[PDB]
């Protein structure tokens, strides 16, 4: 054993001597490569705890965070040798960060656990006026205010009027390290002298760091990992994630807002970590909290008066005639914004009504008379990715902004009360919205590769034609030949900088070309926009508290409607020629098997087809090209049964074989989807 | 030296060197809307034909192709009827540095050899796939090109 732990002391060595290269992208990959060798071995893989015994977690750690490299170059360097082992390597960190686990629950001291019993516990409080004396046997849950109608110290310590009976004395008992036990049997004595939102319970608290021991090295090469870009395999820690779920499982302490410090900083910093109905439930605990948490828990134990007697929300009415719905929808959701009641739209009853307007609203948005998001640039509404695109900075953008900022309180609004939105939001849309809440880090990244590969999920000939001009910058004669201007692509209204309009591209300039272009399509361009979205969102909760969540995974929360795939819309809706009629027998089954599809499956034929994973919005009927079946002609002198379909799509093409049965015709169908994974 | 520039550019370069056969230009006082007759070679099957492209430039002239639309019907596999044409120019080859006077000179090319592989109508990929080549391009030549 002892080839396989003096030598990682070695390897520690190296990882710490300065004198090893690590500027280029080809020493981390050599690194990367070396370090792969000594840590998986012939036989077995190193164990979690043999993993920080030696230092090996913090040496790599060191220079992974001390380093004067791209985080694209080391995410390139990265996964070029460990992409055919991201669990073999993601098993070891998760050991290691089990064994070095220290986390506390953070609970009311046992009393029967989380469950069921854990709601109506209640407690004894006997306030003394210290300038006069009342026992009362007070609710965990009531504020100083909903009890205590005069600021307050409980252990010399000062009190927020706006925090919870229980949300002090906790907190003070827990900092001192006294028992977990005695809150139930101590009288804990407090020394003293529209509709308001108690979401407080983070406010305060947004910056609450706790070191994590030992484990920052694991939990730091965690990070690293996530943000290379892979998939969200073995990310999960189960230890860490069942914890988490314990302690939402009390609710006696999350409705009072005294949640563990650990468990804030690691759902905020180290979101991949949790199951995503966690991470949801988490969001849900945090962001309404009181008002809608008695509810919440109220649902899930039905699955008792003192619930019902302190979680009651009234409901406002919301009437708009269908005429003005779109603008009289808006400057009721600009109102009541973050009005903490439940709002229910009317046209001029219950969730139909309220249904439509969050829908028809969310259609609404992506149209192109507002001018908001960028458009085809060649039927109102928009049907690809929907993204902003850059201002004027002398045409008078007020509406647009305006408009922007509507757009974050509805969001907000919707995602807080459970409704179903129809956006096709681009997750670029979000990441951005992500880099640019988050502190010190550049809404912009650094690197010009990720910027590139940012715009790709967004206009893609765009994409393709400035790293055309990226790989050759280096050949004057070609920049020469592109001929173009300091302006922004698909608007010459406005120029990269002042007085460029008439500035060539040429050479000499190219890496100030690419720089205005990526700054005006992603971030100065839009940063107004962006910025008005998050105080918008941010008038009813914060939107720090959405970094929990991932780009990709809050996109289909809101792209999450129940899509219409009856036999009628798909009748109207399809095209056959070339070989087929409208009503042959292979049409109809095909159909007939199309419509009586699952969820998946549903998904998958459709990124087969076309490539998006939905279908735009609005059904079949708006996929312009108008989705037609040609008869694949059978050839080459063999059936068209073992014939597998190809998709050939120019536009909406689907090259389907004349089948001699249905079921050989839906057997090759589902053998060619899956291979179109 | 803009986009606007770029189609005065390349109209410049078409006037100052006009194309031995397929000529072309814009429409009316409008720079985006074009106009190009292109011919089909003598030794083609679509030999003595007059062509007219509708060409309309998107907003990015230089960075997403052009719109190329046939006007004139012809009978061709990978002509449609509203002057789609599906080549691999236009979509995936595309570069900036893909001038118009490439493209028209694609299309020449293309309308000499066909593009049976990726056929927009499969019956006419059907057939080429040698009285095909007479009753593809002759009588349309002869009643519509003409």
């Amino acid at each position: 054993i002892t080839e396989e732990l003096h030598q990682i002391e070695g390897v520690v060595s190296i990882l710490e001597n300065p004198s090893t290269p690590d500027k280029t992208e080809e020493d981390w990959k050599g690194i990367w490569s070396v370090l792969k060798k000594c840590i998986f071995h012939e036989d077995f893989d190193v164990s979690g705890f043999e993993f920080t015994s030696t230092g090996l977690a913090s040496s790599i750690t060191k220079r992974i965070t001390s380093s004067t490299v791209s985080h694209f170059i080391l995410a390139k360097s990265f996964l070029e040798v460990f992409e055919d082992c991201i669990d073999r390597f993601l098993e070891i960190l998760q050991s290691a960060l089990t064994r070095l686990e220290n986390f506390s629950i953070v609970d009311c001291g046992l009393h029967d656990g989380g469950g069921v019993s854990s709601l109506a516990k209640e407690i004894k409080i006997k306030l003394v006026y210290d300038g006069s004396s009342t026992i009362v046997s007070v609710h965990c849950i009531a504020s100083f205010t909903s009890l205590n109608e005069f600021d307050f110290f409980y252990d010399n310590e000062k009190v927020d009027m706006e925090s919870t009976v229980f949300g002090v004395i906790f907190n003070t008992f827990v900092r001192r390290n006294r028992d977990l036990k005695t809150l139930w049997d101590d009288t804990h004595t407090i020394k003293f002298c529209e509709g308001k939102k108690l979401r407080d319970f983070y406010k305060k608290r947004e910056f609450a760091q706790v070191d994590t021991g030992s484990s920052a090295d694991i939990l730091t090469l965690l990070d690293f990992l996530h943000s290379c870009g892979v998939k969200s395999d073995s990310f999960i820690n189960s230890k860490l994630s069942a914890k988490l779920a314990r302690q939402l499982d009390e609710p006696l302490v999350v409705a009072s807002g005294a949640l563990p410090d650990w468990s804030l900083f690691l759902t905020r910093r180290f979101p991949f970590l949790f199951p995503f109905d966690t991470r949801m439930l988490f969001l849900q605990c945090t962001s309404f909290g009181y008002g809608r948490l008695i509810q919440l828990w109220k649902n899930k134990s039905k699955g008792d008066e003192a619930l019902q007697q302190l979680g009651r929300i009234t409901r406002r009415k919301l009437r708009i005639s269908r005429k003005t719905i779109f603008a009289t929808g808006l400057k009721i959701l600009s109102k009541y914004g973050s009005s903490p009641d439940v709002l229910e739209i009317e046209y001029q009853t219950g969730l139909g009504p309220t249904l439509e307007f969050y829908s028809v609203v969310s259609k609404y948005f992506a149209r192109k008379s507002l001018n908001m998001w960028r458009c085809n640039s060649y039927d109102d509404y928009i049907t690809t990715l929907l993204f902003p695109e850059p201002l004027n900075p002398f045409s008078n953008n007020e509406k647009v902004i305006e408009l922007f900022g509507y757009l974050g309180t509805f969001v907000a609004r919707s995602l807080l009360d459970n409704r179903i939105l129809d956006f096709r939001f681009s997750k670029v849309f979000f990441e951005l919205l992500h880099r640019m809440s988050t502190p010190n880090v550049t809404t912009v990244p650094s690197d010009v590769e990720t910027c590139l590969l940012m715009i790709e999920l967004v206009d893609p000939l765009l994409a393709k034609s400035l790293k055309y001009i990226v790989a050759n910058k280096d050949d004057n004669m070609t920049l020469e030949s592109l001929s173009l201007t300091f302006t922004v692509p698909g608007n010459d209204d406005i120029e990269l900088i002042p007085g460029g309009c008439n500035k060539s591209l040429n050479s000499s300039n190219v890496e100030e070309y690419i720089h205005g272009v990526i700054d005006q399509i992603l971030g100065k361009g839009i940063e107004k926009q962006l910025k008005a979205f998050i105080e918008g969102f941010s008038k009813v909760f914060s939107y720090e508290r959405m970094l929990i969540l991932f780009p990709d995974e809050l996109v289909d929360i809101f792209g999450r409607v129940e899509e219409d795939w009856s036999m009628a819309t798909l009748y109207t809706n399809l095209n056959a020629e070339h070989g087929y009629t409208m009503d042959s027998s292979i049409i109809h089954d095909f159909i007939s098997i199309i419509s009586a599809f699952g969820k998946h499956e549903r998904r998958l034929f459709l990124q087969f087809l076309t490539g998006s994973p939905k279908l735009p919005i609005g059904g079949f009927k708006s996929l312009n090209p108008k989705f037609t079946v040609v008869l694949k002609h059978a050839e080459d002198g063999l059936t068209a049964d073992e014939y597998l379909p190809s998709v050939m799509t120019c536009a909406n093409y689907l090259k389907l074989p004349k089948y001699t049965s249905k079921d050989i015709m839906r057997s090759r169908l589902c053998q060619a989807i899956e291979e179109g994974a | 030296m803009s986009s606007s520039k770029r189609i005065a550019k390349e109209l410049s370069d078409l006037e100052r060197d006009p194309p031995t056969s397929s000529s072309a230009g814009p429409v009316g006082d409008d720079l985006y809307h074009w106009q190009a007759s292109i011919m089909g070679p003598a030794d083609s099957p679509y030999a003595g034909g007059v062509f007219f492209l509708s060409i309309h430039f998107p907003t990015d002239y230089p960075f997403k192709p052009p719109k190329i639309s046939f006007t004139t019907k012809i009978y061709h596999p990978n002509i449609n009827a509203n002057g789609n044409i599906c080549l691999d120019i236009l979509k995936d080859q595309w570069s900036p540095a893909l001038t118009l006077s490439k493209v028209l000179l694609s299309i020449s090319s293309l309308l000499t050899d066909a593009n049976p592989d990726d056929p927009l109508v499969p019956e006419i990929a059907h057939i080429y796939k040698r009285p095909k080549y007479e009753a593809t391009a002759r009588e349309w030549t002869k009643k519509y090109a003409v």
